[PDB]
């Protein structure tokens, strides 16, 4: 019983890193972090470097630019802090995976701490990065198509949409998991 | 540290830690393989599928 | 388009609360001793 219980439950520790590593891939490609809304001015979203704008001329014709591979596309260095910042949270919770691989030859408990500490890293920078990126919104470009009242701080008329509400989900669910590892790997002692 | 454990003996690994350093080629036997497998798989998806 | 988002944002924050729920779940498999 309390040899299988550890067991299941380290390998459902294993599939919730797993499904957070999907979680942070997808919410640092996907740039649906913020969208324009019905007082906006122009239509459009942006995420973390990539954004596409809309011509307005009462159809789509989203022209879109940005990437992480020119960094000079991107429109303000606070959104270079931020892909930055979720870039190594990234690196982190992709690497907690390698990790895995150790269970083969080194102690299980050890190795838990590891992943731990990794998945505690990974959940700060996501932090640092989900806070920093509000700060960009002072750029030109998001105020162009947002409007004259965004901020610094102020979402304005435009609205968040699904990738920024599931980066913090993924904050919540790597802080909790990197406390799982902790226990775990302190429970495995015994 | 609810446990009871101290704090470094509850978040830390402080109790030996290097001893095993000879079992490195045993560890980069999976640890390589498993990151650049790992590694290729975040690159393709990205490009192809979701962007 | 309708430039509206709480069908997205409701599934959106619906599986992150089911996988917040199940995570707790496990806690409470763990801590029961
Ligand atoms: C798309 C992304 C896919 C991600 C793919 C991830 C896969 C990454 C590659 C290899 C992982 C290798 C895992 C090897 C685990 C084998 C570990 C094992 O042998 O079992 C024991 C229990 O360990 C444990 O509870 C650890 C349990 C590990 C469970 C995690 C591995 C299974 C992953 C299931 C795949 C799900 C995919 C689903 C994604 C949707 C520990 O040994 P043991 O006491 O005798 O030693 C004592 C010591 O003194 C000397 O060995
Ligand atoms: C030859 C091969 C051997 C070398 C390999 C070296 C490995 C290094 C690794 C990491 C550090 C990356 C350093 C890259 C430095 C490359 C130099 C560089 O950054 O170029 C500048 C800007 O480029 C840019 O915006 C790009 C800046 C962002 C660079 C970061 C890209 C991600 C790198 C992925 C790391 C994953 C690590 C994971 C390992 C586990 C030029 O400015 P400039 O005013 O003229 O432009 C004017 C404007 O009009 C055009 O942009
Ligand atoms: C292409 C591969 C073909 C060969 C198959 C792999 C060889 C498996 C044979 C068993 C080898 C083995 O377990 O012993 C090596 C070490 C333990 O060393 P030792 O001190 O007990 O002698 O234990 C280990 O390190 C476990 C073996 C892990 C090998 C990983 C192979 C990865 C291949 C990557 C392909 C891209
Ligand atoms: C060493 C192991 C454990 C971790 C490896 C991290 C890998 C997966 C990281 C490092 C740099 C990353 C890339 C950095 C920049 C970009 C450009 C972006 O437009 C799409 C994603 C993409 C292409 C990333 C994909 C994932 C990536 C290749
Ligand atoms: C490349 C492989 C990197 C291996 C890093 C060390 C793994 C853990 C070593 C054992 C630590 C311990 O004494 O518990
Ligand atoms: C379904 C889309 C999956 C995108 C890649 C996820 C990678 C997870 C970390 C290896
Ligand atoms: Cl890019």
């Amino acid at each position: 019983h309390y040899m299988r219980n550890s067991r299941a439950i380290g390998v459902l520790w294993a599939i919730f890193t797993i499904c957070f590593a999907i979680i942070n891939v997808v919410v640092f490609i996907q740039p649906y972090w913020v969208g324009d809304s019905v007082s906006t001015p122009k239509p459009g979203y942006f995420g973390l470097f990539h954004y596409c704008v809309g011509s307005g001329l009462a159809g789509r014709e989203l022209t879109c630019r940005g990437s992480f591979t020119d960094f000079s596309t991107i429109p303000s260095s606070a959104f270079k802090a931020a892909a930055f910042f979720v870039l190594l949270s990234m690196v982190l919770i992709l690497g907690c995976i390698t990790c895995f691989s150790l269970f083969f030859f080194c102690n299980t408990a050890t190795v838990y701490k590891i992943c731990a500490w990794m998945q505690l890293l990974a959940a700060l920078c996501l932090v640092l990065g989900c806070m920093i990126f509000p700060d960009g919104w002072d750029a030109e470009t998001i105020r162009d198509m947002c409007g004259a009242k965004t901020g610094k701080y102020s979402l304005g008329d435009c609205s968040v949409r699904w990738a920024y509400i599931l980066a913090i989900i993924g904050i919540l669910n790597a802080l909790i998991l990197s406390f799982l590892a902790f226990v775990l790997g302190n429970r495995q002692t015994d | 540290c609810l446990d009871g454990k101290d704090c470094a003996s509850f978040f830390c690994c402080f109790e030996d830690c290097h001893i095993r350093i000879a079992k490195m080629d045993s560890y980069a036997r999976i640890f390589f393989p498993t990151a650049f497998c790992l590694f290729n798989l975040v690159y393709w998806v990205s490009y192809l599928y979701l962007g | 388009d309708s430039r509206d988002y709480s069908t997205e944002l409701s599934v959106t924050v619906a599986v992150g609360a089911s996988l917040l729920f199940l995570n707790i779940l496990a806690f409470a498999a763990l801590y029961y001793k």
